[PDB]
């Protein structure tokens, strides 16, 4: 809804139920919903055309090692598990299998001079590498 | 000092492992009556066969299969190793990084190469009675150290056979003290601190430590004899030029003046003492001290310590009565009861003990005497066990 104009930068004409009988009594606006759906799918494609979802997800899966058909569907368990197992079963282990922060009290108050934004992108992989943690490497009990 | 032919060693170990090892007494001396569980099984060994293939992770449950495997392989170098935190021979079962060394018998070693800073009697492979005077005197101080100011009575002493002497003491709990304590005692005994780099190796400060007092009282009974009798270290330019270069200079010419008007090496040190009586170790006060002269004496005969073998829990050392192939000589028990009667040249090699038995048990030759010390320590252990 909002995305219609943020990245895609156009209008989204929408029609609730009580106007559907009006458009039953209408050829211009009914056809208009039709061409509207046309444009809907169009913009839907333009989403991919700009964000490049297809080759992105493709390359990911390529490095991920798991079913892309189950990738788009949404998941973090897959794109971690079916990746790690690649290496872990070059190391002749046996794994289990399937079954069934800190706030800092934001000191509210307007700020006039310039303000900078520090990003800790790549913080957890960073700390994990930095301190060499791995399942085999802790007396965990 | 070395061995001359590895040809005999195969058959020599072949017979030795068979009928020349106190497997009973050894199983005992290690397991310590089995007062502790998983005590022996983790007590580790390291074995070394041809081309010196030394290998960790060696242990057997009790004496029987211990023997059987020892005779199955006949290792040519055998290190006793600390009881690590778990199963040595099955080390890689538990999660990694969880296998370490808990408790180790406290070990000491002293080398003859230690004394090589002034040692001119023989070589790095050859010896003579002169250098062995040190192997007779130094042990006295180190021994009585633990005998009078360390509250222990489980001491055992061996001479390696080529250069070093060993001390594998298994005191009541020191077997189970921290590496910190190891480093501590090491720092304690490390008095004369000198290898081949520093010259004024002993900056002995003003006030003495009564330890050093007893040290001195041992020094003035056993150093000068060897020095001015077995060496007469003031014999030519060479020796005393390795001497006078650690001294203050106000009188440093009078000593050579006495050096090269000589028919002995006594009045030299005598006038040394004399000018020291008129020298001023302390310009301030009237305490003319033996600091420099006795530093000289001691540094010329003092047990040079190792900084990494008497603290670590990884350096493993030989077994009681395990052969040193590269001398023939095997671990010789050494005692105060024997320090007054030892000679390195007469005590036997593996070749010699073999020719001894090549003539039922150790109960016939001088090996039963040699293990009298062993079984004596063991007797003390029996007394150690309540
Ligand atoms: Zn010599």
């Amino acid at each position: 809804s909002e995305l219609v104009q943020q990245i895609l930068k156009t209008e989204r004409v929408v029609i609730p139920m009580e106007n559907i009988q009006n458009m039953y009594s209408e050829s211009s606006q009914l056809l208009y919903l039709l061409e509207h759906t046309w444009k809907d799918a169009k913009f839907i494609l333009q989403i991919m055309c700009e964000l490049n979802v297809l080759p992105l997800a493709l390359q990911i899966t390529n490095i991920a090692g798991n079913i892309m058909s189950r990738t788009l569907m949404g998941g973090r368990s897959e794109r971690n598990e079916f990746l790690l197992l690649h290496a872990f079963y070059e190391n002749n282990y046996i794994v289990p299998d399937k079954q069934i922060g800190l706030v800092l009290d934001p000191k509210v108050g307007f700020y006039d001079k310039f303000i900078l934004l520090l990003d800790f992108n790549s913080l957890y992989p960073s700390i994990i590498q930095e301190f060499n943690i791995c399942f085999t490497t802790v007396q965990r009990v | 000092m070395e061995t001359f032919d590895p040809t005999e060693l195969p058959e020599l170990l072949k017979l030795y492992y068979r009928r020349l090892f106190p497997y009973s007494q050894y199983y005992r001396w290690l397991n310590y009556g089995g007062v502790i569980k998983n005590y022996f099984q983790h007590r580790e060994f390291s074995f070394t066969l041809k081309d010196d293939i030394y290998i960790r992770y060696q242990s057997f449950n009790n004496q029987s299969d211990l023997e059987k495997e020892m005779q199955k392989m006949n290792p040519y170098k055998i290190d006793i190793g600390a009881v690590y935190s778990h199963r040595p021979n099955q080390h890689n079962t538990v999660k990694l990084g969880a296998f370490q060394a808990q408790e180790k018998e406290l070990v000491f070693d002293i080398d003859m190469t230690d004394y090589d800073d002034v040692r001119r009697c023989c070589s790095s492979a050859d010896i003579c009675p002169k250098c062995w005077t040190l192997m007779t005197m130094a042990i006295r101080i180190i021994d009585r150290a633990l005998k009078e100011d360390f509250g222990f009575k489980h001491r055992l002493w061996v001479y390696s056979g080529r250069r070093g002497v060993h001390c594998w003491v298994c005191d009541e709990s020191v077997r189970k003290l921290s590496s910190a304590v190891r480093s501590g005692i090491v720092e304690y005994l490390s008095l004369v601190k000198g290898g081949q780099d520093v010259k004024k190796k002993v900056h002995l400060s003003e006030k003495i430590h009564p330890f050093i007092r007893k040290s001195i009282n041992i020094i003035k009974k056993y150093f000068e004899e060897y020095a001015l009798v077995n060496q007469d270290i003031l014999e030519n330019k060479e020796s005393w030029d390795k001497i006078l270069a650690l001294v203050p200079e106000t009188i440093h010419d009078e000593l050579q003046q006495s050096f090269q008007k000589s028919h002995n090496s006594l009045q030299r040190w005598e006038h040394l003492k004399k000018v020291a009586s008129r020298y001023q170790n302390n310009i301030k006060n009237d305490k003319y001290g033996p600091w420099l002269e006795w530093e000289i004496m001691l540094q010329y005969c003092f047990p040079r310590l190792d900084i990494n073998v008497s603290k670590g829990i990884n350096h493993l050392l030989k077994s009681p009565f395990s052969v040193h192939p590269k001398t023939g000589r095997i671990s010789v028990p050494i005692d105060l009861q024997k320090v007054d009667q030892f000679d390195p040249f007469t005590v036997p090699t593996i070749s010699f003990i073999c020719r001894e038995l090549d003539a039922r048990d150790y109960k016939k030759t001088s090996l039963a005497p040699y293990v009298k010390v062993f079984e004596h320590f063991l007797e003390n252990l029996d007394k150690s066990r309540k």
